[PDB]
């Protein structure tokens, strides 16, 4: 046991660094002890396994997808190294030193010795990162859980998911509750009304037994030390009140949660990323929701503006090789975007000329505002260049060529017509660099980024314990 | 509430209001009466508004009424004025017609409206040229009108320029475009001013738009105020403002400080008709007068901004933040009333907020996440430069503004790219800003053309320039623009630079010409100058020499105030304010403005007032007076004042480095780069000779003085010292002066050697009298450029000397002396004779007591050749090296110089110095210097301040206490820190020593002060002189046993050689603490002389034994661990057998030699049994009288109680003890200190404790032991010293043996009083104030006694205490660190003497303790 | 604070009936019913060496080594 004992230690230190690095990543010994009893319902050499196997599953969830990669890598190499010969342990970091830029060199090769570690090689010197950094997680035989399979299994009242702010959960959440056990109550902390409602709700929902969600805390933060800090460590009773589950929503970068309250409950990170042409279609989507209030001209301006906003935010997540920083563009900036197109064309004739002003205005006011470097200000300018000028068909990406209002000038029939040209593109497997202007190679040099902090990280890990 | 009040009360009046209106608009300053009626309100820039309805002012009328109808009566009044206006110019009448009427802020609505109007049309038709060439008819009418005008009229035209100029450069950018489809892109982002002749409501009449959204103007004053330069860049910050405000978002711009986010905000209000409320955020804002604001903005539907919002504590800013929001979610939802500070109030839809966010140390700073919703953040950048270029050229009087901001621009931006890569280097646009303001003045002497530009280039950037980007200007600016071949004022200011310089002592070189006239023509359009070069550049020459040359030129008087910037505090200097009492007094800085400013009784309007900065400047003192710097030309007080500075009043900066200042405080400030010194080495030397000259023509007849000025310059001619100099850099030179600034040090000491032996230059030979000459000459080079040489370096460089001197003139020896006879005429040169020295025993320890070798009476003589000369001398070398008794014996013997000790740590202030000081010193007002600081009594006083590289520096980088003694040697005289004036010190000299920079603790001293200083490195010596000397240090001593005087040489051989060998195998390399010197030796051979002087009769093998002892508690002590201990051991065997051999010695370690005065009468060497016997019926009784407290006494014990012992009974006795934890370090002390009848003072510090606190601790201690005669024992642990001061108050009391600032001034006088009684009582009067003072110290040193218990010497503070030069040279080093195993199973068994066991296997008691 | 110092190290001065101890200046009685306890929460803050050494130093802290013991317990529950 304690050839188990010892590993375990060395784990939970791995766990706790996290926490240290980042405020949302806590783990309690309790936490660990309540996955290590799961783990039962030679030997001891299973057991250990068995140990390895349930520590990824539970506490992989509550990690962003850098940090799942981290703790794969580190856990393969707190058992291998342990487990494994001393021929192993030296070939394995030297293939992480390649993908970090330690060093580069070429590992013990014998022939049927290692063919586990043989593929690996294969996926490191083939220049395919993703791949790489994923065969530590594989390597640990897993059925990875998602939120839903966390939620099934948590018997615990309250959850919260921090998120990047690329996304939000909260539509995740939806069909989440709709799929099983209903009870959906989406609950704003906006002002003192949202604030007000907002307590009233939660202490009526426990007893009531519905599900309830508390939209973006971090910003109501003030609110949360004073009423949620006292009322949920209170709520010892809503284990005992109806099934009833609450749900708070963070951001990773941002504001950072008291960790009392965020270890008392559940954690998950929604590391959960849509396509260009799925954000398209989001975005398209709800417009028709609204009825019909403007012309069938701007309609086309409408699924111009749906693929714009669609193909920046894409670039987004792409930096360095993309923009210069991390910047975020939110639905208020597509909303800003879309009423000075509807007042252009309240304003304007219906030529359709009036094109050069929109981009400027789209491309250093609604979307530029944010940027300071003049690198990127250059950038949303010539996607704004491509996206709004055009006659006749633009050919937004290579698939997919935009066709301008039709002589007929339904605005039903273009609803359909441009609905159809979505429905008919299948978006590609090189999307970000087909899509996006942006070349093949700059993206390998994204993803031998991503490899590398992960890589680094795991070998400062490691030597610190 | 308070301003509510009077308003309420004074409401009878009515009049006294208007001092309150300024507040609650903003705009306005006063209102205008009759009294009954309301003529009209000025503004606060000085415009006259007047209403259309006077209001009548009745005793029946609240002030609440009146004041709300003058709101809208004010608000009616404006469109009047501005439809009134906007008709007039519609009939095409003249706009300087109505500049002289209308007020701006209607004309300016008017234009705006007239043009937009007109340029909408002009787009339809293509007429632009012709409506162009029109506006910029109307533009230089305006400009002509402007030079012609009333100053107040003179802001309105201005700001109507700032207007003419966008309407006609966008205009200009109209007829430019390629097609019309470009020309209604450039319009549609204008902001465009239109009128609503269709509908009414007027106040609503006028709207704007730009982007396609609109705007309607509110009608509310705005007074004239500077208006912004317009930019594409301010055109887009409208923009965003107007696109954030349409859908009922608030403004926000993140940026750095200094893109003028705020003005933005204060003129896009301005261009609606807005006053918009600034809240600077977080400088001493309570939340309870914001909360008020945001109500009164809520409800009169004002614009907010929050002027870098992000500096506000997290609680103040949760609130604010959770306000902004109701308001802000208010808006977009449009709900009538909101909730807020949970009060239900009302709000406008007029209504709101800006947040400008200013850049924290991680980057730029965020919105709470409840507010990004709710905001639209932007990115405010510096305008590309070229832009404001141009409209900068157009307002002062444009030629082509177009193609020189075009010419200007590519000029800069080609020096930063041709250029070197330099820290002061700036060609940003501040630097065009600044060109560009230079122009303005400049235009006046010659033309609105690029020939004004190009001489305010080469007045701005040239001076700033070195050498080699020196022609990439001149290079460049030719390349670009070539305008002018000669300069006006060439002959007239040149000759009365020459002239000045003639009169100065100075040269007229190339550079120092040229740097003196980079200077001239910088102070006329400059009023801050910045001097910056190496020390000793010519920088003081150079503006002193200005200075005086426009004296001459103009005719206009000068005073010049020199202050030392960095020597006072911020406090001292600019204003400091006094927290109870809130008195405000005066300073330094703003003191010395009151003198022209609220006194000029006599010409001072007529005179230069200079103030010269000399000291290192950084941004905590620029930044107290940038306003100064600023365009405002006027001193804001910290509380109370802005003193305005006239066109007179300059202030310089002369410093070496710039690297601490701001980029923003050079370009307020012209800065005059020194390349390169002045002028060349021969017309240094060639001022400073004649300079020396002058001193002696007040003391040396004129047949003197010509005959002596012959021979220097016959004797040395330059090329031969140019090789001389150039050999001086291939050599090692311990804290290192340049060449250059070596020459005052030679020439100084050359003419003192020759002026010395005048007499002898009557009759002597004339071949003869070359060789005197020569001699000195060469001796007075060579110290001068060798002296703080290895002198291993120095006997090197003395051939070298000879060598590049003339082949026949006098050789230089290293001991080399001239002869001459004392009452008869005699010459020649012998050299190195050397007196005989007998002294008894009991002189054997004297703290003025010098063997004087071949090499004391060397220094002796050198070191006061230079105070003769006068110069500060900086004696550099290790510890022991003699620096302090060469200096001290030399001066102790000469009746002409008084010394008095300064001793300097860490941390030590200016007034330590001035304390010290006014026991020795006497001011008295003499009209020769005003205030003078001599020394009180008439012949010379020499401050010998030790450690001068061991006091701190500022935070940037700065010691004060060195630029204060450079302050003394430079200028004086000093500023006096609290009355604030200049007293001169008269015959104060400055003597300093210091170790090497390369020893840990020392802090790097300023070539500004080492430049005066005449620097002399003495190291140990030979290691056979040391021998020599301490053979009659224990011929002395063996006068108290004449039988083994045959034995006085092997035992100081022996001494010696143990000396060199402990320094050699114990170094720095393995403890810090292991540092020898011969302080030791002379320690030694003084604890041998006690022993002896107190002991029994002693045989041969006593004497080693005794010797041996000595050399054990001096050299071993201090020794850690066992290994070094036990390496002692055999080298002092090693020694005895080489020097002294006996059979009869017995085990010489520590252990088994115990010498005591304890149980003998006599110093004797003891039993062990005894010994431990007889503590230990005295610790039962230490124990019962004093602290309860068991203990074991062991082997090691008994050793270490004599170690205190010996110490404590010493006159001055210093021991600091390294003893880990519960060694009992602390124990032993207060043992042995109760066993010689010591007072056991253990300071009673705590958490709360101040240094107040711990200087009545010591105080007490002190008067104690010379007024009460207590011989009180102080003992200092580590956890006592609190704060950095209480060690150096500890640092104060040892290398004294008082501490000064304790009792000073009136208790100085109670002291002095309560010293008289006790003298007398004891039976003696002393006849000076300085006699009883030396009394009370002496005292000190004889009956207090300071012991140290320090635990862990690796801990950091426990380090300082070790590391403190004073505790530690003053004290007894020993270590207790360790308990040893031997020691360990004696207390163990000591402490199992109880037998509760029986018998076992196996001893049974003897087993337990070995586990 | 210094000042209880003498009360951490075992230091009085005796009398027939009352035993007092010197604390900053005032001398005050010792019961002998009286208990003292020092009390900390943060391993991150030192405490002076002569209290230290002086003091019965105690850690009342749940360690990642105390994961090693209570793991053993959970697997034999589970083992046998
Ligand atoms: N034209 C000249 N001819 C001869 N000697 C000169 C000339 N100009 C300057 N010097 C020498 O240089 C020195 C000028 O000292 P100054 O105080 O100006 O230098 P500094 O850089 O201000 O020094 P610090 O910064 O230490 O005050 C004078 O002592 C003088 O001997
Ligand atoms: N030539 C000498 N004559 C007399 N004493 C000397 C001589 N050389 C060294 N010493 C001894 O060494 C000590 C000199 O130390 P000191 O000059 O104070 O050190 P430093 O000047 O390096 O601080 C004196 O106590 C003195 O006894
Ligand atoms: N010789 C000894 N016999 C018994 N106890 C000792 C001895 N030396 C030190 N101690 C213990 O160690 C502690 C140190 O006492 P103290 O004299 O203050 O030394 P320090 O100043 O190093 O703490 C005491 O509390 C004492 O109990
Ligand atoms: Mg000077």
């Amino acid at each position: 046991y304690s050839i188990i004992g010892k590993h375990s230690v060395k784990i939970f230190s791995m766990l706790e660094k996290f926490g240290q690095f980042h405020w949302f990543y806590g783990i309690s010994i309790g936490q660990f002890l309540s996955c290590f009893k799961r783990v039962f319902i030679t030997r001891v050499d299973e057991i250990l396994w068995l140990l390895y196997q349930e520590v990824y599953c539970q506490f992989s969830t509550a990690l962003d997808k850098k940090f799942k990669m981290i703790m794969a890598m580190t856990m393969f190499c707190l058992y291998k190294f342990d487990i494994e010969s001393e021929q192993y342990k030296e070939a394995v970091l030297t293939m992480i030193g390649v993908l970090s830029e330690s060093s580069d060199g070429v590992p013990k090769l014998t022939v049927d010795t290692n063919n586990d570690l043989r593929y690996l090689w294969d996926y490191v010197t083939t220049k395919s990162y993703i791949s790489a950094l994923n065969w530590f997680k594989n390597e640990f035989f897993v059925d990875e859980w998602n939120i839903a399979d966390v939620v099934a299994n948590s018997d615990n009242n309250y959850f919260t998911m921090a998120s990047e702010r690329d996304v939000d959960g909260t539509f995740k959440l939806i069909e989440l509750a709709k799929a099983s056990k209903e009870s959906l109550k989406i609950i704003p902390l906006g002002s003192i009304e949202n604030l007000n409602y907002a307590q009233e709700e939660i202490s009526k929902s426990k007893i009531e037994g519905g599900w309830i969600l508390l939209q973006n805390i971090q910003m109501s933060l003030s609110w949360v030390k004073t009423y949620l800090h006292k009322h949920v460590e209170e709520t010892k009773a809503a284990e005992e009140h109806e099934k009833f589950k609450m749900f708070m929503t963070c951001h990773l970068t941002g504001d950072k949660l008291p960790a009392p309250l965020l270890q008392r409950t559940d954690r998950f990170v929604y590391e959960d990323i849509p396509g260009i042409l799925d954000t398209v279609k989001d975005l398209w989507g709800s417009q028709f929701f609204t009825g019909k209030i403007s012309g069938v001209w701007s309609v086309y301006c409408t699924f111009l503006l749906s693929w714009f906003h669609a193909l920046i935010t894409a670039r987004t997540r792409l930096v360095p090789h993309g923009f210069s920083k991390k910047y975020y563009f939110n639905d208020c900036d597509f909303q800003f975007a879309s009423v000075y197109l509807e007042n252009v064309l309240a304003t304007n004739s219906t030529n359709n000329i009036p094109w050069a002003q929109v981009r400027d205005h789209i491309a250093t006011i609604v979307y530029g505002g944010k940027i300071d470097e003049e690198k990127d200000l250059e950038v949303v300018a010539k996607l704004c260049a491509h996206v709004f000028c055009g006659s006749d068909n633009l050919q937004i990406v290579p698939g997919v060529r935009i066709p301008q209002p039709l002589l007929q000038q339904s605005e039903e029939e273009e609803r359909a017509r441009l609905t159809a040209i979505l429905s008919n593109t299948i978006e590609p497997a090189d999307s970000l660099s087909s899509w996006l202007q942006l070349p093949r190679e700059s993206i390998l040099n994204y993803e031998r980024l991503q490899a590398k902090e992960v890589a680094s990280s795991t070998e400062q890990l490691l030597q610190e314990m | 509430n308070d301003d509510l009040l009077k308003i309420i009360g004074s409401g009878k009046h009515h009049d006294q209001v208007s001092k309150f209106m300024k507040k609650m608009f903003g705009s306005i300053e006063s209102i205008i009466f009759l009294e009954d009626f309301i003529t009209g309100v000025r503004s606060v820039e000085g415009e006259v508004l007047n209403l259309n309805e006077k209001i009548e002012l009745k005793d029946s009328i609240q002030a609440q009424e009146w004041l709300n109808i003058l709101d809208t009566e004010i608000k009616l009044s404006v469109f009047t004025q501005f439809r009134d206006c906007l008709g007039q110019i519609k009939d095409g009448t003249d706009i300087e017609v109505v500049v002289s009427k209308y007020i701006f802020q209607a004309i300016l609505l008017s234009a705006q409206v007239m043009w937009t109007e007109l340029v909408e049309k002009c787009l339809q038709t293509n007429q632009f040229s012709k409506y162009w060439k029109e506006v910029d008819m109307k533009i230089k009418g305006l400009l002509d009108k402007l030079n012609k005008s009333s100053d107040n009229v003179k802001k309105k035209i201005e700001a109507l320029l700032v207007e003419y100029l966008h309407f006609n450069n966008v205009i200009g950018q109209l007829k430019n475009c390629s097609t019309k489809e470009e020309a209604r892109l450039l319009w549609a982002k204008v902001q465009k001013f239109y009128q609503k002749n269709d509908t009414l409501d007027d106040l609503n009449s006028v709207f704007i738009s730009q982007s396609g959204y609109l705007l309607q103007y509110k009608f509310e004053y705005i007074g004239i105020p500077e208006r912004l330069i317009y930019t594409p860049l301010l055109l887009i910050g409208f923009a965003t403002l107007t696109d954030s405000l349409h859908q009922k978002y608030g403004g926000c711009f993140f940026g750095p400080a200094g893109t003028g986010k705020t003005e933005t905000v204060k003129a896009f209000g301005q261009n609606l008709g807005r006053v918009v409320v600034v809240f600077n955020c977080d400088d001493s804002f309570d939340y309870q007068v914001l909360s008020r604001l945001l109500v009164g903005i809520t409800q009169i539907g004002a614009w907010g901004c929050f002027d870098e919002f992000n500096r506000l504590d997290e609680k103040v800013l949760s609130a604010v933040s959770a306000n902004i929001q109701q308001i802000q979610n208010g808006l977009q939802v449009g709900k009538s009333h909101i909730t807020l500070l949970e009060e239900e109030t009302p709000l406008s839809p007029h209504t709101a907020v800006f947040i400008t966010l200013n850049p924290g140390y991680n980057g730029r700073s965020e919105l709470p996440e409840n507010l990004k919703k709710s905001f639209r953040e932007f990115s405010m950048k510096s305008p590309q430069s070229g832009t404001i270029a141009e409209m900068i050229l157009q307002i002062m009087g444009f030629e082509d503004s177009k193609s020189l901001a075009s010419k200007i621009v590519h000029f800069l931006e080609l020096l930063s790219s041709k250029c070197s890569s330099m820290n002061h280097y700036h060609f940003g646009l501040r630097t065009l800003k600044g060109v560009l303001r230079n122009c303005s003045p400049l235009i006046s002497e010659f033309g609105e053309g690029e020939k004004t530009v190009v001489e305010s280039l080469k007045r701005v950037i040239l001076p700033s320039l070195g050498d080699t980007d020196e022609l990439v200007f001149k290079d460049e600016l030719s390349k670009i623009f070539d305008s002018a071949g000669t300069p006006l004022n060439s002959k007239a200011i040149v000759q009365c630079l020459k002239d000045a310089g003639q009169r100065s002592g100075f040269s007229m070189s190339e550079e120092f010409l040229k740097k003196c006239m980079q200077f001239y023509y910088m102070q006329k359009t400059q009023q801050a100058l910045i001097l910056v070069g190496k020390a000793g550049c010519g920088k003081t020459a150079t503006w002193k020499t200005v200075i005086d040359a426009m004296a001459i030129f103009d005719g206009h008087a000068n005073v010049v105030y020199v202050i030392d910037t960095k020597v006072l505090t911020k406090e001292s200097l600019y204003g400091s304010m006094l927290k109870a009492t809130l008195e405000w007094r005066d300073g330094l800085f703003t003191s010395i403005l009151r003198r022209v400013n609220d006194d000029i009784t006599g010409t001072f309007k007529n005179s230069r007032i200079w103030v010269v900065f000399d000291s290192d400047l950084d941004p905590e003192y620029v930044e107290a007076m940038n306003s100064v710097l600023d365009d405002n030309k006027i001193l804001t007080l910290p509380n109370g004042e802005r003193l305005p500075i006239p066109p007179n009043f300059r202030i310089l900066f002369e410093t070496d480095n710039l690297d601490h200042t701001t980029p923003a405080t050079i370009t307020r400030c012209g800065l005059l780069w020194f390349s390169t010194d002045v002028c060349s080495i021969s017309s240094k030397i060639d001022h400073l000779l004649n300079k020396s000259y002058e001193a002696l023509d007040n003391k040396l007849s004129m047949f003197e003085l010509d005959k002596l000025k012959d021979l220097i310059s016959d004797s040395f001619d330059m090329a031969s010292l140019t090789n001389i100099f150039t050999c001086s850099n291939d050599l090692v030179h311990i804290l290192g002066v340049r060449t250059f600034n070596k020459l005052e040090t030679a020439v100084q000491l050359a003419v003192h050697l020759i002026s010395s032996y005048r007499q002898w230059f009557q009759n002597l030979d004339d071949k003869s009298l070359k060789d005197v000459i020569t001699l000195l000459i060469k001796r007075s080079l060579l110290y001068a450029l060798a002296g703080d040489s290895t002198g291993e370096s120095q006997r090197a460089f003395i051939q070298t000397i000879n060598t590049y001197f003339g082949h026949d003139s006098q050789e230089l020896s290293d001991y080399s002396t001239i002869v001459i006879a004392n009452d008869k005429l005699s010459f020649s040169s012998f050299c190195s004779e050397i007196p005989s020295v007998s002294l008894e025993a009991h002189e054997v320890m004297r703290p003025d007591i010098v063997i004087p070798t071949i090499d004391t009476i060397k220094h002796e003589k050198i070191f006061y050749d230079l105070l003769n000369s006068k110069r500060g001398i900086i004696l550099c070398g290790p510890p022991g090296s003699g620096k302090t008794m060469i200096m001290n014996n030399a001066l102790r013997n000469s009746s002409l110089y008084d010394v008095v000790g300064i001793n300097f740590s860490k941390d030590t202030t200016t007034e330590h110095i001035l304390s010290a000081l006014h026991r020795h010193t006497n001011y008295v007002t003499t009209s020769k210097g005003l205030t003078l600081l001599p020394k009180s009594d008439i012949k010379n006083l020499v401050l010998f301040c030790d450690e001068i590289n061991l006091p701190k520096l500022d935070k940037y980088g700065s010691q004060n206490v060195v630029l204060f003694l450079r302050q003394l040697m430079e200028k004086q005289g000093f500023w006096k820190t609290p009355e604030n004036k200049w007293v001169t010190i008269e015959r104060i000299h400055i003597v300093g020593a210091c170790n090497p920079p390369t020893d840990p603790g020392r802090i790097p001293m300023s070539e500004r002060f080492t430049r005066h200083a005449a620097i002399l490195y003495l190291g140990y010596p030979s290691g056979k002189s040391l021998s020599q000397i301490y053979e009659i240090y224990y011929k002395a001593i063996f006068k108290l046993v004449p039988e083994f005087r045959s034995y006085t040489e092997p035992f100081a051989r022996a001494s010696v050689h143990l000396y060199n060998e402990c320094k050699a195998r114990y170094s720095t390399g393995l403890q810090s603490h292991y540092l020898f010197s011969p302080r030791e030796l002379t320690r030694l051979v003084r604890g041998v002389y006690t022993a002896i002087n107190t002991g029994p009769r002693q045989t041969l093998r006593s004497l080693i034994r005794l010797w041996a002892y000595e050399a054990w508690r001096i050299f071993a002590d201090r020794l850690v661990g066992v290994k070094e201990k036990n390496s002692f051991e055999q080298l002092l065997y090693e020694t005895v057998d080489k020097y002294l051999p006996n059979q009869d010695l017995g085990n010489i370690s520590s252990t088994s030699l115990l010498f005591s005065g304890l149980l003998s009468l006599d110093f004797k060497e003891v039993n062990k049994t005894d010994l431990v016997n007889f503590i230990e019926e005295r610790f039962k009784t230490f124990c019962d009288e004093e602290l309860e407290v068991p203990m074991v006494i062991h082997e090691s014990m008994v050793d270490h109680i004599l170690r205190i012992d010996r110490a404590l009974k010493q006159v001055q006795g210093h021991m600091m003890l390294i003893g880990a934890s519960r060694t009992g370090k602390t124990i032993l002390t207060r043992f042995v200190a109760w066993l010689n009848g010591l007072k056991i003072v253990q300071p009673k510090i705590h958490r709360h404790s101040n240094l107040s606190d711990f200087d009545m601790i010591l105080k007490k201690a002190i008067s104690d032991c010379s007024l009460k005669e207590s011989r009180t024992c102080l003992i200092i642990d580590e956890s006592n010293i609190l704060e950095t001061a209480f060690l150096e108050r500890m640092n104060t009391l040892l290398a004294n043996a008082d501490i000064p600032d304790l009792f000073q001034g009136e208790e100085y006088d109670k002291l002095l009083n309560n010293l008289r009684n006790k003298t007398r009582s004891l039976g003696l009067l002393l006849d000076t104030e300085q006699e009883l003072y030396d009394w009370f110290v002496g005292e000190i040193a004889k009956n207090l006694h300071v012991v140290f218990t320090i635990c862990d010497p690796t801990n950091n503070k426990s380090s300082a205490m070790i590391s403190s030069p004073a505790l530690f040279n003053r004290c007894i080093i020993n270590w207790m660190g360790d308990w040893d195993t031997k020691t360990m199973s004696q207390v163990a068994n000591n402490m199992v003497d109880v037998i509760p066991m029986e018998f076992t296997d196996f001893t049974i008691r003897d087993a337990v303790v070995n586990i | 604070d210094p000042i209880i110092s003498r009360l951490i190290s075992r230091e009085f001065n005796h009398a027939g009936n009352r035993v007092t101890v010197e604390i900053g200046d005032h001398e005050v009685d010792v019961s002998g019913d009286f208990k003292l306890f020092i009390h900390s929460c943060d391993p991150s803050g030192d405490i002076p060496i002569f209290l230290r050494s002086r003091v019965r130093l105690v850690h009342f802290v749940t360690n990642k080594e105390s994961i090693e013991t209570r793991i053993f317990d959970i697997t034999l529950t589970e083992e046998n």
